[PDB]
Parts: structure tokens; C-alpha cells; sequence
């Protein structure tokens, strides 16, 4: 006979939700990957993606 | 003090005074939940835990 304490409690997950801005375009990757020249380890060259 | 093997000093008046003391008796009762303060809301967590 007493008083007892317990785990705390919280409403369990019911579904995923997914909130991302609305971008549609595909950057260049094959200008990356399947390009032609590559520059040397001395000189590499920075692409900005965004 | 003016001591003597003779002489005494006999109060003639008084003074009632109050004086406050003042003591801790309680303290805040906390309690901590283990398992929410490690990590809230993740199984593969609590699994570790
Ligand atoms: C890059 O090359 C691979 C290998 O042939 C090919 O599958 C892919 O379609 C190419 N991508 C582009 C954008 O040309």
C-alpha cells in the first residue's frame, strides 16, 4: 500500500510528415561526374551546387 | 573587569529583547524521469539504455 511513481508518458507517433520548399529543378551532375576535362590536384577547380 | 576578592556587581534593572533565528526545514521535492532526460522519445535509445 503506497504511492508509486512511473515512466513518463507521451502520444505515440501516428504517420510521417515530410515539410520541404517546393524545388523543382536537378542540378548539373553531368557536368560533374561525365565531364571531359578534369583539372589538376594543384589547380582544382570549386563548383558551387544550389 | 575590575576584579576584587570582595567586591560583586547586582544588576539593578533589565531589558526583555527578542531576538529571530531562523532554520531551514524543507526543500524542494524534484523528481527526474531516467529514461526522458537521457533521451526523449527514441526506441533504438531506450534499447541502448
Ligand atoms: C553519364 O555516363 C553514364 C555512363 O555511360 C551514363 O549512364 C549516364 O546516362 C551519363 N549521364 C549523362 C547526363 O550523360
Amino acid at each position: 500500500k503506497g504511492i508509486y511513481q512511473t515512466s513518463n508518458f507521451r502520444v505515440q507517433p501516428t504517420e510521417s510528415i515530410v515539410r520541404f520548399p517546393n524545388i523543382t529543378n536537378l542540378c548539373p551532375f553531368g557536368e560533374v561526374f561525365n565531364a571531359t576535362r578534369f583539372a589538376s590536384v594543384y589547380a582544382w577547380n570549386r563548383k558551387r551546387i544550389s | 573587569v575590575a576584579y576584587s576578592n570582595n567586591s560583586i556587581a547586582i544588576p539593578t534593572n533589565f531589558t526583555i529583547s527578542v531576538t529571530t533565528e531562523i532554520l531551514p526545514v524543507s526543500m524542494t521535492k524534484t523528481s527526474v524521469d531516467c529514461t526522458m532526460y537521457i533521451c526523449g522519445d527514441s526506441t533504438e535509445c531506450s534499447n541502448l539504455l
